[PDB]
């Protein structure tokens, strides 16, 4: 059994938090960054992939109506890819839809994916840490935990979480222990490790 | 334990008293977001929705997304909605469920007013799909509706997006009421009291 | 008890008489649908019809696809069809036929008013496919479409769409009634209170 | 003496070479209407549809209703697609399959015309509605659209409308293939030398 830990909108104030917590459980997650924030934060980035993580997009905008209605995914995530380029030195293809891929990435966008040389990952488990903005850190930290480990029933997982919150950085050492002990391995994704993970079922995705 | 909210949306309509009775039939109760036009064509309808057991919530005046989001009238008209329900079931319900869902239609600023006049916001985390169903059987069209919704819930809170304003919806109610609860569903109305958030914006003071 | 319920669509017309006699011949009861102009030409086969134990129903008044289902007119067509009936026979007719059939132009509207003006709506479970047959020798092409009715004829009920107002499909009336009966079948009209469905949407409500 | 007629209309597109394979694989043939647009971008699958044993006729040139019917262009379109199509495979084939059906665009003067022209015209027999399964898992779409499909070939011929340009529906055709075969079908192609009429119209003209 396997656990891939992904975090969205990042990198922020607690990525740094939340990498030294992965380092110290020897655990190995998946980022999905955004634009501005790789230009804000190039070192987070830079170590991010340094200590064996994989570093894959999130956009430039995170805006819904530009990426789907006004078909700008590719775009972005090209964009976006760039930059994270001129840090790590390579170029990942795997992409995370801001909001999910449905139903905002229509059959036209999935062949321009397909196309440019890019993969697209959903989720298997919402932490559901967006709740808990802005209340006691312990105990909002608590509860996301008790709903990932709730959910925690099949051998692959991928579990959105958020790494610019501090309630879904702190329960980060409980979802640890929980998950490793129901058996699971905590791996980061890579590019011929690929198997689709998207909510459309495309599977060239 | 898990729960299941049957949300139904555009009504009331013709369909809804059937609507009605299977839900009192197999002890379920449900959520309603109405429009204010069918608030007050069929009043005798939210007035029983309610005296059932099912929240009433609003889902706007016009149903018109250039006037509720581009325009911002969206709190103008789900207090309107508000206004009406009120006047048949004597009391305010604060829950709003979006034309079109928040998604993109509820920018930063009308969050903000939402959130300013006291009204939560609902989308949801099944789309039944039910209104996409109207050219087949309607036998046939419930049987993929009510697929559609079993194969999704598999989490413990799920938020079921239908339509009481059409035929093939109200005829997949039945199955998909045998199916959930065997799944270890029970279908609860939203409580105003316990509400926690769902929405497209992850925004939790909604 | 298999019944079989012929049914002639777009009548009366020329050939109309020579059907009603060989019906008779074999004491053969059918369902007539008829157009609102061969109405107004033929009230004598109209009255005629009804006289010999028929059941005498509405096909519309223009035939007219756009008009009937895209401009929302069916009802009124059938309504109308329906007076014109009603000053011949003395009886208002339920039942109605669509033009080309129940499936897709009978949209869930449409379908209220019928419900909600009376009416009920019946479409057929075999083709005749007497028009591919058109102005080619009749003899043989009878013996063919009673091969097409032949063939299909299979379960208890069966509601059989042919038109009167073809000659190979009235030739051939008399080689169906023959291998119908054969297995087993009776032929009888439409009767009102033993309505039950058959229409392509299944909606139960007509 | 079941035969099932696979029409796939507006291609070709990105997803007909993988169709191309699927029906190889079961040895089964079918039958494509092509937009002029799209036989001009791939023009290797045009004959390699061809080339394949499959029937390439005519969808139009601009698949635009007002055009095609209001102004009467359907055969002028039908024509300049026939020349594009025959550059590719030196056929002029003769069937055309009308955007949006031939009702109620081809009226009495069009279907004159398609008559004089040498022309076919097909609709067909079940809808398999398959391009409305847009926003749902693309498997689970392809299950829908197959139980669309198999459940209404009943009769001895069936002309099975899909498009080829939507992943859901290359998709079900598999199960598609399997299901038909079982109920005892055959999957040949449009030949013209065996030509028989499928028109709402009910015009064996054409
Ligand atoms: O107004 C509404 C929403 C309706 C609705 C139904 C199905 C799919 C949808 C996708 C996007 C937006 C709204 C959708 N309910 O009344
Ligand atoms: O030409 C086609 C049309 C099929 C079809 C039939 C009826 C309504 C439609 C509405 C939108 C799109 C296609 C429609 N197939 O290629
Ligand atoms: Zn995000
Ligand atoms: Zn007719
Ligand atoms: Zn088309």
């Amino acid at each position: 059994k396997v656990a891939y830990l992904t975090f969205d909108d990042g990198p922020g104030k607690y990525t740094a938090e939340l990498l030294n917590t992965l380092k110290q459980h020897d655990a190995k997650a998946t980022f999905f960054l955004i634009g501005a924030n790789v230009k804000e934060f190039p070192d987070l980035v830079k170590r991010e992939n340094a200590e064996g993580h994989y570093v894959g997009m999130h956009s430039m905008t995170h805006n819904f109506a530009k990426l789907y209605k006004n078909g700008e995914y590719v775009n972005e995530m090209k964009e976006d890819q760039g930059l994270i380029a001129n840090i790590i030195g390579k170029s990942p293809k795997l992409t995370r839809p801001p909001y999910g891929s449905m139903p905002g990435l229509n059959e036209g966008l999935r062949n321009k994916v397909v196309e440019g040389g890019f993969k697209v990952w959903d989720w298997t488990i919402d932490s559901l840490d967006w709740r808990y903005n802005k209340m006691p850190v312990d105990a909002a930290a608590a509860q996301i935990a008790q709903n990932v480990l709730t959910n925690a029933t099949k051998p692959q997982e991928v579990i959105l979480m958020h790494d610019i919150h501090p309630q879904s950085v702190a329960a980060v050492p409980a979802i640890l222990k929980g998950l490793k002990e129901k058996g699971y391995e905590f791996e980061a994704y890579h590019e011929e490790s690929h198997f689709p993970v998207n909510f459309w079922h495309d599977n060239r995705m | 334990r898990k729960v299941a909210y049957l949300t139904f949306d555009d009504g009331p309509g013709k369909y809804t008293a059937e609507l009605l009775n299977t839900l009192k039939q197999h002890d379920a109760k449900a959520t309603f977001f109405l429009i204010g036009a069918n608030v007050k064509e069929f009043p005798d309808l939210v007035k029983r929705e309610n005296a059932e057991g099912h929240y009433v919530g609003m889902h706007s005046m016009t149903h018109n997304f250039a006037k509720l989001y581009k325009n911002g009238e969206y709190v103008n008209e789900m207090k309107e909605d508000q206004g009406l329900i009120a006047n048949i079931i004597g009391k305010s319900p604060k829950l709003t469920r979006p034309p079109y869902g928040s998604m993109p239609g509820l920018n930063e600023g009308l969050r903000n007013k939402v959130v300013e006049g006291g009204f939560k916001v609902w989308d949801w985390t099944i789309d039944s799909l039910d209104w996409r169903y109207n050219k087949m059987p309607v036998d046939a069209a419930a049987a993929q509706i009510a697929q559609n919704v079993l194969t999704n819930a598999t989490k413990p809170q799920e938020v079921i997006l239908m339509h009481d304003i059409h035929p093939q919806s109200v005829a997949a109610v039945p199955a998909i009421l045998k199916g959930l609860k065997e799944k270890g569903y029970e279908f609860e109305a939203y409580h105003e009291e316990s509400h926690f958030p769902v929405n497209f914006w992850h925004d939790n003071r909604m």
